[PDB]
RNA sequence: CACAGGUGGUCAGGUAGAGAAUACCAAGGCGCUUGAGAGAACUCGGGUGAAUCCACCCGAGACUCAGUGAAAUUGAACUCGCUGUGAAGAUGCAGUGUACCCGCGGCAAGACGGACGGCUCAUCACAUCCUGGGGCUGAAGUAGGUCCCAAGGGUAUGGCUGUUCGCCAUUUAAAGUGGUACGCGAGCUGGGUUUAGAACGUCGUGAGACAGUUCGGUCCCUAUCUGCCGUGGGCGCUGGAGAACUGAGGGGGGCUGCUCCUAGUACGAGAGGACCGGAGUGGACGCAUCACUGGUGUUCGGGUUGUCAUGCCAAUGGCACUGCCCGGUAGCUAAAUGCGGAAGAGAUAAGUGCUGAAAGCAUCUAAGCACGAAACUUGCCCCGAGAUGAGUUCUCCCUGACCCUUUAAGGGUCCUGAAGGAACGUUGAAGACGACGACGUUGAUAGGCCGGGUGUGUAAGCGCAGCGAUGCGUUGAGCUAACCGGUACUAAUGAACCGUGAGGCUUAACCU
RNA sequence: GUGAAGAGGGAAACAACCCAGACCGCCAGCUAAGGUCCCAAAGUCAUGGUUAAGUGGGAAACGCGGAAGAU
RNA sequence: AGGACCGAACCGACUAAUGUUGAAAAAUUAGCGGAUGACUUGUGGCUGGGGGUGAAAGGCCAAUCAAACCGGGAGAUAGCU
RNA sequence: CCCGGCGAGGGGAGUGAAAAAGAACCUGAAACCGUGUACGUACAAGCAGUGGGAGCACGCUUAGGCGUGUGACUGCGUACC
């Protein structure tokens, strides 16, 4: 503990944290833009980027894994058809964080979106 | 006599011909070049300042850049001092290799303990206070192998601190 | 009090279920009154934009826990130690020493915090005891009494007496003796008294009390400063600033069993029997590490019972302690060890000594003049110039102008804004909060990706066999958070604030 | 006799020890106990003596010794 | 048929802890005990203060009992701060 | 009328003798909370006061040494019932 540790404390149940991560990842892949605190945005990016990278390759196993980790038929249907080819030539950095001004001393807020988000 | 400064990279085990496992620590010892010489007449005592590593010119402060340019040497990551044993005197810009420890077989290692949170009385003494960010000196350690071309030094047992820390190796005063 | 506490009857479904019990579901109700903010009027310095009328945001002063806000207490506090006196341990009396001002996290030498009694491992003496190790006592054994690093502050029966109790008897692992208000009645309790009800009667004008009666019974509060440890904001070391060290002072530990030969040598008639501490070998404790020897590792894989869902299977996700187990990445620990408590030196009590008397002897000393015990200090590991006596060394920068007065450690205005720091982001092996290391387009600081490593175990699909289960090649496959070397694919942009503009007075030495 | 019901000065401090009974004011001088190296105001004054142990600056009985005192 | 056994609701505070200006002027949590009997509960009524009640703790009688509240005796009281 | 949020609240103009009378409304001190004026305080030990005492800004005899606020230092100083 306190040495070479990844991930904030995030005091809460592990299952609740996983459900929250899945919900935020689904929201991001659906709307391609979210407003949330910097730690939450970073956690969402960390949890979603592996899914996007896996979705780059179209296969039955990849689709099944995405469905298992997302539990949304519509979301997986959207994936492997648009996001894949859109970011096929890009390795990493599929999401960007923009500072939307302010709390400053209570909790920061920022927008998390895709590299393009359109076109 | 004089000690060098190295960087910890890792620790592993070494097997001898007879088949004995001895813990060793990976320490990279860059050639320390003397930057300043302090004498009795001016500074009041005999000493030599040693610099190791390198830093980007952007982050190097102008006073430090001027001090390094005075000695005509590249700017390093820090400065260290060692007290001479009334022996031969070095000169500014004289690079020092790791050959000195190649014929001593006994060295002492000084490092910085890794930081840790507040510890209870039982944890510390078995008085509460700050743990880590403190000196750690280990003596009576014998160098296992010395590699001049690789600048790799091995010492029996472990050494203080974690990977990437800076340690100081000095001749074993005790004898 | 919209309280967390209490309120009588009826409606009583599905699955695994003997069960209205257990776990999830049908219809229905909820995600809880702390977890989380805008730009906060106004004021300053700025850059950006069509050339008066200005518009946008940053760096700041001005709110901050998105906050109302109570709590016993409080003569006034600028609330140090030791020694002596004192209606008796003096923060306040006399003498002496130390300490920069104001905060934060823990430990209480103790504040006589505040409103009799013993149950007390942390600093104390007797064997102290929230359950480590011991040494002695011609100890018959167990056991007492004597001693060490030490304070089980929850507990026997009893004489002197009042009971746990102040002296002690049997004590076992203690039933226990005071220091500190016997550390706390800011813990407990009465177990006898002045005090929960009886209770002989008392000293006692009376109050006040009877450590005297036989049984006794219900005892309150949310760290105020202070001492120690660590860590912060301001200021000063005299122009400012960044680094590296000397050093007045201060911090804690010097434990202990065996053997090899040295040497069965010396000494010693014989018996007897070392100095040798020359080298290795154990245990208690301290620093540090995870490659090795065990655990955790609710973030990783696999197996499995019930239940809901993905329209059904295969296969998955949610719940049943992480639903129950096999493990286990990095990290954190000990159940594992590299080292340590040196060697040596100074002065030492006792003791051992070169020449040597006073007082033709003697003698450790009178004259010249030397060692030495686990005692003391260096030597081993250190911090430390807030040491105001404010140190030493190296480096970087400012080389402007004008006006006025009460004409000097003077004041004011335009411009300049150096080195350095802070402001914000990535962040860490730094972290309660501060603070500290590295980077910010002149880049691997963080996220992801590439290939590898560890872990887990034969993922799904396909065709065959078994008319079920299930197996075969696909396949040492799939997945892998924290590990390794690169990748700018993404985030740290151009920037802006403080900080200056030649540095006071007197004197000695150099060309004027 | 003091305090009780009296200030002030000295004994380092102090209520009972010594001097001393304050009507008030004035930047004046002289005494008592106690001092005249400093702290702290006053002779480092003069003569005759004891003292080598800091006895002074804490001690009984007893043959200079007796003599061991409080973080 | 069990002052029978295990085990829900339910009942008792028997034990430990939570607090002693509390969430409550005696409550809460975790175990223990009964769980067809001397059981419990909804509602209505009676037993009244030198008295009632009391499977005898002199328990309880409106958060109080070795004799409760209200107005008068009483602006009471010997002694005392 | 303006700011403010199309509220509350505030600032102007007007009425009002007076708004130093605005519905919290005559006169308006203290304990307590903030800002400005001048001073002491970051090497300095105890009932925090009493005399001496250099300065810091201002008005005075327009210096000639006085007063409005402070004491770095120094002799003394164990609050009241």
């Amino acid at each position: 503990m306190r040495h070479r540790k990844s991930g904030r404390q995030l005091n809460r149940n592990s299952s609740h944290r996983q459900a929250m991560f899945r919900n935020m990842a689904g929201s991001l892949v659906r709307h391609e833009i979210i407003k949330t605190t910097l730690p939450k945005a970073k956690e969402l990016r960390r949890v979603v980027e592996p899914l996007i990278t896996l979705a780059k390759t179209d296969s039955v196993a990849n689709r099944r894994l995405a469905f298992a980790r997302t539990r949304d038929n519509e979301i997986v249907a959207k994936l492997f058809n648009e996001l894949g080819p859109r970011f096929a030539s890009r390795a990493g950095g599929y999401t960007r964080i923009l500072k939307c001004g302010f709390a400053g001393d209570n909790a920061p807020m920022a927008y998390i979106e895709l590299v393009d988000r359109s076109e | 006599m004089i000690g060098l400064v190295g960087k910890k990279v890792g620790m592993t085990r070494i097997f001898t011909e007879d088949g004995v496992s001895i813990p060793v620590t990976v320490i990279e010892v860059e050639a320390n070049r003397v930057t300043q010489v302090k004498d009795l007449a001016n500074d009041g005592y005999r000493a030599i300042q040693v610099t190791t590593g390198a830093k980007k010119a952007n982050r190097v402060t102008k006073p430090e850049a001027g001090h390094f340019a005075k000695a005509g040497v590249e700017a390093g990551r820090g400065l260290w001092e060692f007290r001479l044993a009334e022996g031969e005197e070095f000169t500014v810009g004289q690079s020092i290799s790791v050959e000195l420890f190649a014929d001593v077989k006994k060295v002492d290692v000084t490092g910085t303990s890794k930081g840790k949170g507040f510890a209870g009385t039982v944890k510390r003494w078995n008085m509460a206070g700050q743990m880590g960010n403190e000196r750690v000196t280990v003596q009576s350690l014998d160098v296992v192998r010395v590699d001049a071309e690789r600048n790799l030094l091995l010492v029996k047992g472990a050494v203080p601190g974690a990977t990437g820390s800076d340690l100081i190796v000095k001749p074993a005063v005790k004898a």
